[PDB]
């Protein structure tokens, strides 16, 4: 009902000029600063997560990269013996986790 | 595994929390160069290698 | 056996393959999550604009 | 129902979250070994059995 | 009875590696452990950077 | 409600203000230290605790 | 017969469930060539046998 | 003048670690001398910081 409307609009006209009248200008921009410094703290909080989860997906991309190379070891180290089958594995496990390491350095 | 999946989550717990605490620092810093010469000593400290080596 | 070697070499591929599907998903699901986490008090933190309170 | 599903899959992910959020590092770990010592010692009398009928 | 040795042999192996395994498992819990108690208040002590607290 | 915000806001601006009128420099300062050296030592301790293990 | 159906049925499955029992390590593995030094020691172990022979 | 002291500390220590560094590789070691010129690094990061100070 309008009457219910303008009753409460009426109500809440009193209450609003009452907060303004316990207002004080210098100590209330204080809270405008505390607030803000702890929201602040929040955002970086979460920019430094997002940090970490680059430096921690990077463990396993340098993982693979260093594995395009250790793998090729591997293959030289089982062709020293004169057995071919576990080279080409090894050249088959190099070649999958050379994909896995391309799509991580993209990523 | 129940043992075993306890296990792996709080072992990317854990790396996730160290990665955290470095990335503090990491976020932070007096000056890129200064990050750098933290990270490395610089032609000082290779000097010094040499000399008493 | 041969014809089963097919099929399990086949059946390794698929394997490899998913695993590798889901840990990239859940790669970009932290990376993602972090962007939220971004996202949620940055929008209450913003430039200081006189004609908005918001 | 989808309706169904989707109210549960956000149940779910309160519960979830207050299980992370009562998680500690240190003090977790410690079943992840009381654990799998207590089922080594299962395993290893499922050995000593294998011996003894021997 | 060879047959049965064999059984054994294959079952002592089995156990090994996996007491192995745990006994790992369980030097790389302490060290983690170790590594977490570092974690745990290095985060509320850092370098004093003049544009934070922290 | 915005005027419960409000209200909230301004009770706080005057705690704020006599815990800033009850502030004393040179003896605060020393809290800054102690608590400081507290946790360092707990830090230590970890690092220890780290090398023991080691 | 009912006794020696029940008998070759838990034998069968007994044989099943060891085969699994070794597929899961089967079809883990550190590596290709560190399942295949798990399945050989390698020239290590031949040497060993040698010497000490 | 009391925070000089730990200056003066550093600054004379950046010398007496070459000494000692000099004293242990006359023995033949290269890990004790290499360890002291690491310790001495760090001192004397600590003796600039401490004589900007």
């Amino acid at each position: 009902m309008g009457l219910f409307d303008r009753i409460k609009r009426v109500v809440s006209s009193n209450l609003n000029d009452l907060v303004n009248k316990a207002e004080d200008p210098e100590k209330m921009l204080e809270q405008a600063i505390l607030e803000m410094q702890e929201d602040l703290v929040q955002l970086r909080q979460g920019v430094a997560q997002a940090i970490a989860a680059q430096k921690r997906s990077e463990k396993q991309y340098n993982d693979a990269q260093n594995e395009i190379n250790k793998w090729q070891r591997n293959a030289q180290l089982a062709l020293q013996k004169g057995d071919e089958n576990l080279a080409r594995q090894a050249l088959e496990r190099k070649k999958t986790y050379t994909d896995t390491s391309a799509a991580l350095k993209a990523s | 595994s129940s043992a075993m999946s306890a296990f792996e989550r709080m072992e990317e717990k854990v790396l996730m929390q160290e990665s955290r605490a470095q990335a503090l620092g990491e976020l932070a810093g007096a000056d890129l160069e200064t990050q750098f010469a933290q990270l490395e000593g610089g032609s000082d400290v290779d000097d010094e290698l040499a000399a008493l080596k | 056996l041969d014809t089963q070697s097919t099929q399990v070499e086949t059946l390794k591929r698929n394997l490899i393959q998913l695993e590798s599907k889901i840990s990239e998903a859940k790669t970009k699901k932290e990376m993602l999550k972090a962007r939220i986490t971004t996202a949620k008090a940055q929008e209450q933190l913003q430039g200081m604009v006189r004609g908005m309170n918001t």
